[PDB]
């Protein structure tokens, strides 16, 4: 398994592509462990008038 | 007493529903591409065939 | 032997779509027929 | 109550600022108000 | 256009 | 399944030309203040 | 001939920028 | 998804991204000959405090 | 069928009617969050962004609940 | 792809007025 997750993801890095993982994200239960920084980005970015 | 009445301090009035905009620098957002599509992709074509 | 996990890929967004589409058009028709009962017309 | 009548424009790194609330910062920059040595100098005369 | 559709077209999208 | 060497040659030239962060003559009128004040903030 | 200030009611010059999907 | 398509890709990437350069160039050519014109990232301050 | 019981997420800071009123302004106006927080009510436009975010739409069309997906 | 319940129910209407129409067509 680590010769898997560290050939797919040294084909992302030589290709230059970046970013999250697109099947991680994707859920909602990632949203859920990430509260807290939410509710700092959403904040900044509507109080700076771009959301 | 009735309330109002009472005396008060003679202070500049709130200011606490107030609208503020802010001065973020240059490099704090990130560039942006790729307008993001809204609209549901449409499957007639699959279900057709 | 065992490799074509792209034709996976896609068939699976394929599919995904599939049932995103039939769990979209029976909220419609459940919601369009008032046959259907509120609680999943409104619902 | 007055309307707003100006634009008002508070720099980014001031995002923190928020009224009825004492940040951090503010304990950490103007730490005399929160030592409870002196009766003169609360949080509340401070928030005044 | 009929009147089975026309209540709930802008019952779907409110716009 | 790729020809990679092709492909990491095309994809140096895609990280040098990425917008990652501003260049040095594109920065306009740095504001020591600003940065100062801004290490203080206690942000991301 | 008045000519308003940046701390005007409405003459910021912050404009708001709009997100991609918009 | 092969590789006909994967490298197609970059080069529909890579070419955005020279022309997005090249905006880069020429909007630092502009405030140099003393006109302002807008970056790829926003204008920073404006007059208020900062300068 | 297995469709997505969205109402569900009843949570005691959101209710059901706020849920409802929530989707129906953004179906309403589209990403103007003030707007929404407006046809909302009692909450600020924060919250209705998170929310929005925190929905599981389509968790229930994809695989997994969270062995693995694999390649 | 799973199903779908009018789907289903159509598609038997459809394969017995079928299946009627091809015995009915035949003498």
């Amino acid at each position: 398994n680590e010769c898997i997750a560290s050939t797919s993801n040294a084909l992302k890095v030589l290709s230059g592509d970046e970013g999250y993982n697109e099947d991680m994200v994707r859920r909602a239960n990632f949203y859920k462990e990430n509260e807290a920084m939410l509710r700092e980005n959403i904040e900044v970015i509507l109080s700076n008038g771009r959301m | 007493v009735d309330s109002k009445l009472l005396p008060k301090n003679i202070e500049p009035p709130l200011t606490s529903q107030y609208s503020t905009r802010h001065d973020a620098p240059r490099g704090l957002f990130p560039f942006e591409s790729y307008k993001p599509s809204v609209q549901l992709p449409d499957m007639a074509k699959l279900k057709k065939m | 032997v065992g490799i074509d996990t792209h034709t996976a890929t896609d068939i699976y967004q394929t599919l995904i779509a599939l049932n995103l589409d039939t769990t979209v058009n029976d909220c419609l028709d459940k919601l369009l027929n008032d046959e259907c009962t509120e609680s999943t017309r409104e619902n | 109550e007055i309307p707003q009548a100006h634009e008002i424009v508070i720099p980014s790194y001031s995002k923190w600022f928020n009224l009825e609330k004492i940040h951090s910062i503010e304990v950490q920059s103007l730490p005399e108000f929160f030592t409870n040595r002196i009766p003169s100098k609360t949080p509340e005369v401070y928030m005044r | 256009l009929s009147t089975n559709l026309i209540s709930k077209i802008s019952l779907l999208r409110p716009s | 399944g790729y020809d990679i060497n092709y492909i990491s040659k095309i994809g140096e030239k895609i990280d040098s030309n990425k917008p990652i962060f501003l260049f040095a003559p594109e920065l306009g009128a740095i504001n020591l203040h600003a940065l100062s004040m801004s290490l203080q903030s206690k942000n991301l | 001939k008045r000519v308003p200030n940046p701390n005007f009611l409405g003459n910021c010059n912050i404009k708001d920028f709009k997100p991609p999907y918009i | 998804f092969s590789n006909k398509e994967y490298i197609s890709r970059l080069w529909h990437t890579l070419k955005y991204y020279q022309d997005l350069k090249n905006t880069r160039m020429k909007s630092i050519t502009s405030t140099s000959q003393k006109i302002p014109s807008a970056s790829i990232w926003g204008n920073g301050y404006s007059g208020y405090g900062n300068g | 069928l297995k469709k997505v019981k969205i109402l569900e997420q009843i949570d005691e800071n959101w209710s059901k009617e706020d849920l409802q009123k929530l989707l129906k302004g953004i179906q309403e106006f589209g990403a103007d969050w003030y707007k929404v927080a407006k046809n909302v009510g009692n909450k600020s436009p924060e919250q209705c962004i998170l929310r929005f975010l925190q929905l599981p739409i389509e968790d229930k069309f994809l695989y997994g609940d969270g062995n693995g997906l694999g390649p | 792809m799973n199903t779908s319940d009018s789907e289903s129910t159509l598609y038997k209407y459809l394969k017995e007025s079928k299946r009627k129409y091809d015995e009915i067509t035949h003498p």
